């Protein structure tokens, strides 16, 4: 029985806006930075992943709802700033958070309402873990297929609120899988 | 009638004569006459009472070695060169931790108690309580003894309730004791008298609700608001019923309950074995239902202590060893509660069981429809009829299910007179309310007036209950006089002085003030409450106090696990003000633009505060107002006080 | 005996009744049901580290102190301070056991225990018939707890050197799962380290009278009458539901069952065991009930 490390950071191609507060950003209370809850990751990639066709999305992220129970064979966690987004940001004097401001006309009227919305900055770095724990040895290259369908969609959409309206995508750079517990052998399984 | 009421009705007027004499248009002589023209209280042994409670009277009357007035001595004594002045105004006792004198007032108390007397009151077993409360009606603000060498803060009322109170107890310790002649038990020579107040015929006694916290606050549901004023009122009334069912078992007088709120009830019983027996045979029966109900989440211990009445008059200070001794006894068998046949009986039930209740975060309960037990729906259903109607009646069917096998439902005053006159064994738990005269009519005192969440608590209030005024009047009587000061204050103040403000009172007493409703609403009356309370207690006493802001439909029981000059004077009198015409005079100034406000001020930097000269220079605003926003800018402590005040503009 | 150190570095929702509720620490029966569900995912055999191992509850730290949860002993003096403060640091343990601290001290100690913070974070839930048509969203919250850069919490575990060396493993398995609520949807992972600190040693190394448990235990039925002569103890109704018993976890929930808490003192030792609050399953279910002992 072993488990398996996806690790790997993520950019902000355009600005991204998860916005629990909501029109602020999600932070940390303390630190005051913007995090990516693995809650979002985990929603989209579902969402998407199942739109696309089951029993592989049971498989993956774990139903356990409907008379019958599958535990979750992949874990998300979320994702923060690196050192070397941060770094960059201080040195070149760049603020964590832009802020968009918007409006919206009204017909027959032609009126505008101004709006407010806080955006995290673009080129912005998370950095991001994923485990799979591979309960069955004879599906890891399938179900790798199918998280390498779920990434490559979720290349091609959005993150967060308003992405209809501009904003959201993220890019996948640096992609790790390394084996931690067990011994199963890793060196073939991709991702981008 | 049964001599213990004949002490009762006798004793709770042996000072009554002082309203009298002071009145001048009208002490134990003039008491005795004034009695002795009603056909109720034409009983001849409470006129007796009365017209002797005083050593000289009693010189002469001779009485039997066996007449009740000797106890009347013995404890108005207790209770307790000599010019009284009839116009000696009372002092509020919140001061050394006066009240609105003049004749014609007294002649008024004299014909409206003559008018309650013949209207109102009347001589039966049980209608002493009945009595009790005319009493608390007309006279908490009677001073009751003027003399003007002495620090004046007892109210007649006081004076007499602990009066009876001592008697009462005095009465069974001597009957159960085995002394018949007290005349020569008591009287005869003072060393014997001063061993009586020595030998420790007395019980403190208290009580403690142990899972408050976590039975008021674990709400999930829609009914936040309707359940919360109605599940504090369920465990309010729970107490209450425990301690008068535990009085009644005692065959003791409302009276000797000196103090009840929040789940502590403090009474002064008799120091007999009869006595003792009891309470432990009813802590027996209690503890075995709250384990039959709850099991966790509530359970009551109780403990008692003898003392000796020489400690009750300040001899030594001892008094406040004795409470403190009696509360370490109650904090230190609340340690061992549950024998080792009980924790076998809690493990070992395997029972078919459904789950938690949306409303009532419990699962051992057993659920119902739309996934609600039987008592959370019952704490509905009296949650739906708080508002509209007053009296609460304890019964044999009820709604809600009570102690020692009751119930309770609700009525109003008309249906509360016909249960009355059905003669069912009932007691009336009231809204506040006064001039009620209804059977049991017992005046229960709870805070009930219909976001933003705001606790508090007295600072000074254990020592206050506890250390009190120092050296000299730490008796029984003025700790009591103070406790139901504060009482009174938390039970109807608040009631008052909450009625501007879209406030509901969630649960108010004893020293915690939970009041839940609108934003600026709750900031707006904290600042109120704390500044009449200040009044109140002549600026002795302070209060401490938060207020968050929660979003509307958060779960309550999480709401609640969450949560002065320099705050009304700084910050929201001064820079709020300012503030606040500086936006209304120019508009355009929408959350935008103080919100890069906001963002060059929380980064407290240099170069952030030449941006922020720039961006006000930019503005239109009045050269007083950028100015004055610029100086409090260059400070840490007015930029901080200015954040809070444009949070709060916002 | 050695102890772990469990740095976390994600913030980790722990529960006593509702997702929205947030607990610092998590007690004896919620950490041997974790180790108990990775050694089976492991498939490793279970009697080994069943009957042989005694774990205490998790107690938090700060950068280099170490906390211990307050003896519930009878101080005979505000009966304020005492009453707001729940943990003791190593440092000042005896002290406390002998009436060393001030309530100058008691203020200044609380004063130092900030040790992470609360918060509760926002969700909705979009698999409703928003998939379909118009229909509202169903926000729900969680409760969340963070600590700062040099908090977490610890355990202490005795027992022969084998299943020390099971539970290295074991532990290594763990900590890349979580050890909390929500662990699939992004709270819960750690990483851990063994350190030896003397002065952690010598405490639980001493020999008195009377005993502090610093664990949930209940007696076995045979020993409870002799075990509460002289004691000062608050129970806790621990519950919680089952992971793949039958086939609804809604219809599936463990009975409630009853411990002593984690500071308890008592005069007569007793030994515990791991008590069934199993019924209508397929396989038997633990609870841990076990002590482990502080003799001062």
């Amino acid at each position: 029985y072993s488990k398996i490390k996806i690790s790997g950071t993520i950019e902000v191609v355009t600005g991204l806006h998860i916005g629990g507060g909501g029109s602020p950003v999600v932070r940390d209370l303390q630190t005051k930075l913007p995090i990516i809850p693995g809650s979002s990751i985990k929603g989209k990639m579902r969402n998407l992943l199942a739109k696309h066709f089951d029993e592989r999305v049971l498989r993956l992220f774990g139903s356990s709802e409907k008379g019958n129970i599958q535990r979750a064979r992949l874990q998300i966690s979320d994702a923060f700033f690196s050192e070397k987004t941060k770094e960059h940001f201080a040195q070149n004097d760049i603020a964590y958070t832009e802020t968009k401001f918007e409006n919206t006309i009204n017909r027959l009227t032609a009126v505008a309402n101004p709006r407010q919305i806080e955006r995290v900055t673009r080129g912005s770095e998370f950095d991001f873990v994923f485990i799979y724990n591979v309960d069955e040895e004879s599906q890891v290259e399938d179900d790798f297929e199918n998280i390498e369908k779920a990434i490559h969609l979720l290349e091609n959409d959005y993150l967060g609120g308003g992405g209809t309206r501009g904003n959201g995508r993220i890019q996948f750079k640096d992609t790790n899988i390394e084996t931690v517990v067990g011994e199963y052998d890793s060196t073939n399984l991709k991702i981008k | 009638m049964n001599k213990k009421n004949i002490l009762m009705y006798g004793s709770l007027l042996h000072d009554i004569g002082k309203i009298i004499y002071r009145s001048g248009d009208h002490h134990s002589k003039l008491g005795h006459q004034f009695l002795s023209q009603f056909s109720e209280f034409k009983d001849n042994e409470v006129l007796d009472n009365v017209a002797y409670h005083h050593y000289k009277e009693l010189a002469k009357a001779n009485l039997d070695n066996d007449n009740t007035a000797y106890i009347t001595y013995i404890a108005d004594n207790i209770a307790s060169l000599f010019n009284f002045d009839k116009y000696t105004p009372l002092y509020s006792v919140f001061n050394i931790v006066k009240f609105k004198y003049s004749s014609g007032n007294y002649t008024t108390l004299m014909k409206d108690m003559s008018h309650d007397l013949e209207h109102k009151l009347s001589i039966k077993e049980g209608t002493f309580p009945s009595l009790l409360q005319w009493t608390e009606s007309l006279w908490q603000y009677v001073p009751s003894s003027t003399n003007k060498n002495q620090l004046i803060d007892i109210s007649l009322y006081d004076h007499s309730r602990i009066t009876c109170a001592i008697a009462s107890c005095i009465f069974d310790y001597l009957n159960e004791n085995n002394i018949h002649n007290y005349k020569d038990e008591l009287f005869s020579k003072y060393e014997n008298t001063k061993s009586f107040y020595q030998k420790e015929a007395f019980l403190l006694l208290s009580m403690d609700m142990s899972g408050i916290q976590d039975f008021i606050y674990n709400i999930s549901g829609s009914k936040a608001l309707k359940s919360l004023r109605s599940r504090s009122f369920y465990l309010e009334l729970m107490l209450e019923v425990i301690v008068d069912q535990l009085l009644e078992r005692l065959e003791l007088a409302r009276a000797n309950l000196l103090y009840t709120g929040g789940g502590h009830a403090y009474l002064l019983v008799s120091n007999t074995d009869k006595v003792k027996k009891k309470i432990t045979q009813f802590n027996n029966e209690l503890k075995k239902w709250f384990m039959s109900e709850f099991t966790t989440d509530l359970s009551l211990s109780m403990a008692f202590e003898k003392c000796s009445g020489d400690d009750l008059m300040n001899t030594s200070g001892n008094y406040r060893t004795i409470w403190r001794n009696v509360s370490s006894k109650l904090s230190d068998i609340k340690a061992h509660k549950y024998s080792a046949e009980d924790i076998l009986k809690l493990n070992h039930f395997h029972s078919y069981g459904d789950r938690e209740c949306k409303e009532c975060l419990r699962s051992d309960i057993d659920i119902n429809d739309d996934g609600l037990c039987s008592i959370c729906e019952g704490i509905i259903n009296i949650s739906n009829d708080l508002r509209d109607k007053s009296f609460f009646v304890l019964s044999e069917t009820g709604k809600l299910k009570m102690p020692f096998n009751k119930f309770i439902s609700v009525i109003d005053y008309e249906e509360a007179e016909m249960l009355v006159q059905n003669n069912n064994q009932v007691r009336i738990y009231s809204k506040n309310k006064p001039y009620i005269g209804i059977g049991i009519s017992t005046n229960l005192w709870m805070c009930d007036y219909d976001l933003g969440v705001v606790r508090a608590d007295i600072d000074n209030l254990g020592a206050t209950f506890i250390s009190g005024i120092p050296e000299k009047y730490n008796s029984i009587s003025r700790t009591a006089t103070l406790s139901r000061q504060l009482s009174l204050f938390f039970k109807y103040e608040l009631n008052h002085l909450l009625e501007n403000y879209q406030i509901t009172a969630i649960y108010s007493g004893g020293d915690d003030l939970f009041l839940i409703g609108a934003w600026d609403d709750i900031i707006e009356a904290s600042i109120y409450i704390n500044d009449k309370f200040k009044e109140f207690t002549l600026d002795k006493l302070t209060l401490s106090a938060g207020v968050g802001m929660f979003s509307g439909k958060y779960p309550v029981s999480k709401m609640a696990f969450e949560t002065w000059d320099e705050f009304k004077k700084n910050i929201l009198e001064e820079k709020l003000l300012v503030l606040q015409q500086g936006f209304s005079q120019t508009d355009e100034h929408g959350k935008a633009f103080i919100y890069k406000m906001l963002a060059l001020l929380r980064n407290n930097e240099a170069i952030n505060i030449a941006r922020l000269a720039y961006l006000l220079a930019r503005s239109k605003m009045n050269e007083d107002f950028t100015s004055k926003i610029f100086n409090w800018a260059q400070n840490d402590k007015d930029k901080n006080q200015l954040i809070t005040a444009l949070e709060y503009y916002i | 005996t050695k102890v772990f150190k469990l740095s976390f570095k994600t913030p980790v929702h722990f529960g006593k009744k509702r997702l929205s509720d947030g607990e610092m620490t998590i007690t004896a029966d919620t950490l041997f049901s974790a180790l108990f569900i990775e050694t089976l995912q492991l498939g490793k055999d279970t009697d080994w580290l069943l009957n042989d191992l005694i774990i205490s509850d998790t107690f938090p730290y700060e950068n280099e102190l170490y906390y211990l949860p307050k003896p519930l002993i009878k101080i005979d003096s505000n009966h304020k301070a005492f009453k707001k403060l729940k943990y003791v640091p190593v440092h000042h343990y005896n002290q406390y056991l002998n009436g060393e601290l001030s309530a100058e001290d008691a203020t200044d100690l609380n004063d130092i225990f900030n040790i992470g913070y609360f918060s509760l974070q926002t969700k909705v839930s979009l698999i409703a018939q928003e998939t379909d048509s118009s229909a509202d969203s169903e926000p729900y919250s969680v409760g969340t707890f963070t600590f700062e850069p040099e908090a977490g919490l610890y355990f202490i575990a005795k027992g022969s050197e084998e299943t020390l060396d099971h539970l290295n493993n074991i532990m290594t398995a763990l900590q890349y799962s979580g050890l909390g609520g929500k662990r699939n949807a992004g709270y819960g992972q750690f990483e851990y380290e063994i350190i030896n600190n003397q002065q952690l040693s010598k405490l639980l190394n001493q020999n008195g009278k009377h005993s502090i448990l610093l664990s949930t235990a209940m007696a076995k039925k045979e020993e409870i009458e002799s075990a509460l002569k002289e004691a000062r103890y608050i129970l806790t109704k621990r519950s919680g539901f089952v992971q793949s018993t039958n086939y609804s976890e809604m219809l599936v929930k463990k009975s409630d069952f009853y411990s002593f808490s984690s500071g308890s003192v008592f005069k007569n030792i007793f030994n515990g065991d791991i008590f069934n609050v199993g019924h209508n399953g397929k396989h038997p279910v633990y609870r841990y009930a076990k002590p482990l002992w502080l003799e001062v």
